C-alpha cells in the first residue's frame, strides 16, 4: 500500500502557404 | 523516414532533369531535329508533359512536410499536421 502551441503551429503552416 | 526522403529526392531529381531538358543545347537539339519533323517529337512533347506537373507537385508537398511520455504533445502536432495538410 497548450493554446500557444496550437496558435504557433497554425502560424508555421501559414508560413508554408 | 522512407516517405519524407523519398519525396524530397523525387522533387530534387526531377527538377534537376527538368532543367537538364529545358537547357540551351537540348533546345538547339530539339530544333535541329525539328528540321525533320517526323514522329518522335510529339513523343518528347508528351514526356515533357509528364515531367512538369510531377515536378511542381513534388515541390508543393516538400514545402508542406517541413521518454515518449514527455513527447505526447508532439502527437498533437501530428494531428495538427493532418489537420493542416
Amino acid at each position: 500500500k497548450t493554446e500557444e502551441q496550437l496558435k504557433a503551429l497554425e502560424d508555421e503552416f501559414f508560413k508554408t502557404t | 523516414l522512407t516517405e519524407l526522403n523519398f519525396w524530397s529526392e523525387r522533387a530534387a531529381n526531377l527538377n534537376s532533369i527538368h532543367e537538364q531538358l529545358t537547357s540551351e543545347k537540348t533546345q538547339k537539339v530539339v530544333k535541329v531535329l525539328e528540321l525533320a519533323k517526323s514522329t518522335y517529337y510529339p513523343a518528347f512533347q508528351r514526356l515533357f508533359r509528364e515531367v512538369e506537373a510531377a515536378q511542381q507537385e513534388a515541390n508543393d508537398n516538400v514545402k508542406f512536410l517541413k521518454l515518449v511520455d514527455l513527447f505526447k504533445p508532439i502527437m498533437h502536432t501530428l494531428m495538427l499536421i493532418w489537420k493542416h495538410s
